RNA sequence: UCGUAACAGCCGAGGUUGUGAAUUGCUUUCAAAAAUUUUGAAAAGCAAUUCACAAUAAGGAUUAUUCCGUUGUGAAAACAUUCAAGGCGGGGCAACUCGCCUU
């Protein structure tokens, strides 16, 4: 890089180590509460809250827990701004493939996992851009390929979860509209799908 | 400042209502080197 | 979308060390003096306020109104830099500087 794309690049990544740290403070907090499981040193999971933490950007937001974002160390234990943290970020994201909230426990187990907007098969992106998470049931019937003819095919669909919660496929008729206006956020890679 | 004399440099702020707000800064030399010198010029240029 | 950002150039005012000087100071040393104590002269060391001046990375060239000396290469104790002419023109009383056209 140049002096001046050099200067911001120190930017971007003290952020990431900040939002690291942040990560692996919060699960540190979570392991004390029974949510479903933690382990400790489980990179995937602590790639799933990374990629699960993003809810800030979804639109709606508030001031209060807003230095707690930017900061890196927090307080961890007892009555700390982690726990409020929790409290206010617990179900404020929805599923991208179902479009249903998540109370933020669900995600460790089998369940939900991790999905690639593009897949393994086809383009072999790793950016973050094209990394989302979400049930297993639609992450197996994804079947590599994406969108147009089987998410047209397959709309409306309604799958079992387990123990009895099945869950439905997006009526396209409704899931047009999602995928224009829904994640308002549209950085750049909704439209990708 | 009891019967004592202080070296100041002004810097002079007209406010909205009119009033010329004079600021007091401490004077340092070999940084503010442009008013001393105009300062002394003037001194000079006074004696004729 | 890269790149430009680096390299250079004309100057200023201090400070420091030191030399000389004016004026005072502190300490030390023979007593010169007084009736065991002080006044002391003169020198030495250390300074203070102010002035003039020398040096300002060790040092080496040169007499051009020129410098080299904190960069890089690498043993060769060796180097890097510059590159003829012709007018056209701008600036500047001046020294000189800055552009265009042509082999």
């Amino acid at each position: 890089l140049p002096a001046d794309d050099r200067k911001k690049l120190t930017n971007q990544i003290t952020e990431n180590e900040n939002t690291n740290l942040r990560i692996k403070a919060l699960l540190a907090e979570m392991m004390n509460d029974h949510s479903v499981e933690n382990v400790r040193p489980f990179s995937p999971m602590q790639q799933e809250i990374l990629k699960i933490y993003e809810d800030g950007v979804l639109k709606s937001d508030i001031e209060i827990e807003d230095d707690i974002l930017k900061i890196s160390k927090t307080a961890q234990p007892s009555s700390s701004d982690l726990k409020r943290y929790k409290l206010w970020l617990e179900q404020k994201y929805k599923s991208p493939y179902t479009g249903q909230i998540i109370p933020l426990n669900k995600l460790f187990t089998p369940e939900y996992e991790i999905e690639a907007i593009i897949p393994q098969s086809r383009y072999f992106d790793d950016s973050f851009s094209n990394k989302i998470i979400c049930e297993s049931a639609v992450n197996k019937l994804k079947d590599n390929y994406i969108g147009l003819g089987f998410i047209k095919q397959f709309g409306g669909t309604i799958i079992e979860l387990g123990f009895g919660k099945s869950v439905k496929v997006f009526d396209t008729e409704e899931y047009e509209d999602f995928v224009k206006k829904h994640y308002a956020n549209n950085r750049g890679k909704r439209n990708k799908l | 400042w009891v019967d004592r004399t202080k070296e100041f440099i002004v810097s002079e702020s007209i406010l909205k209502n009119g009033e010329t707000k004079r600021t007091f800064k401490a004077v340092d030399s070999e940084k503010d080197w442009i008013a001393i010198k105009t300062k002394t010029e003037q001194e000079i240029e006074h004696s004729h």
